[PDB]
């Protein structure tokens, strides 16, 4: 239930 | 643990009231990171309900919990929502085709928006998918 986002290229 | 008795209160001054309930009931049992709040937009004055939270996009195989704010304007259904991406201190705003400098997102079901063919659970799914090809934010690398 935390935000979250993908690694950058 | 919200209530739409609790629900039908914030929306006092909108003129779809019942719609607005339903629908928000819909999203938070569907998404459960995303919370109902009445809450100022841009004027202390201009009270307006948005969901708040996170939604569930895959991306790679891997599922992230992408940071939202939708805002339901006193005219939901008619008129469309007002979203953004709520980047948190461990990531940044990818400004792109559905997503700019404010975060503020750009979508073709926001834009031709329109009753009773466009809802909520609608409009996420569009963001599940187009937000799963093309991420509105990213982790700091």
């Amino acid at each position: 239930p935390t935000p979250s986002a993908p690694v950058p290229l | 643990a919200v209530s739409e008795s609790q629900l039908k209160k914030m929306v006092s001054k909108y003129k779809y009231r019942d719609l607005t309930v339903r629908e928000t009931v819909n999203v938070i049992t569907l998404y459960k990171d995303l919370k109902p709040v009445l809450d100022s937009y841009g004027t202390g004055s201009r009270e307006l309900m948005n969901l708040t939270g996170t939604i569930p996009v895959p991306y790679r195989g891997n599922t992230y919990n992408i940071p939202i704010c939708l805002w339901l304007l006193d005219t939901y259904p008619y008129n469309p929502p007002i979203c953004f991406v709520k980047p948190t201190s461990s990531m940044t705003i990818k400004t792109g085709k559905h997503v700019d400098a404010n975060g503020k997102i750009y979508l073709p079901y926001l834009h031709e928006w329109k009753h009773p063919q466009s809802d909520l659970l609608g409009l996420i799914q569009v963001m599940i998918v187009v937000f799963g090809d093309e991420p509105p934010v990213f982790s700091r690398p």
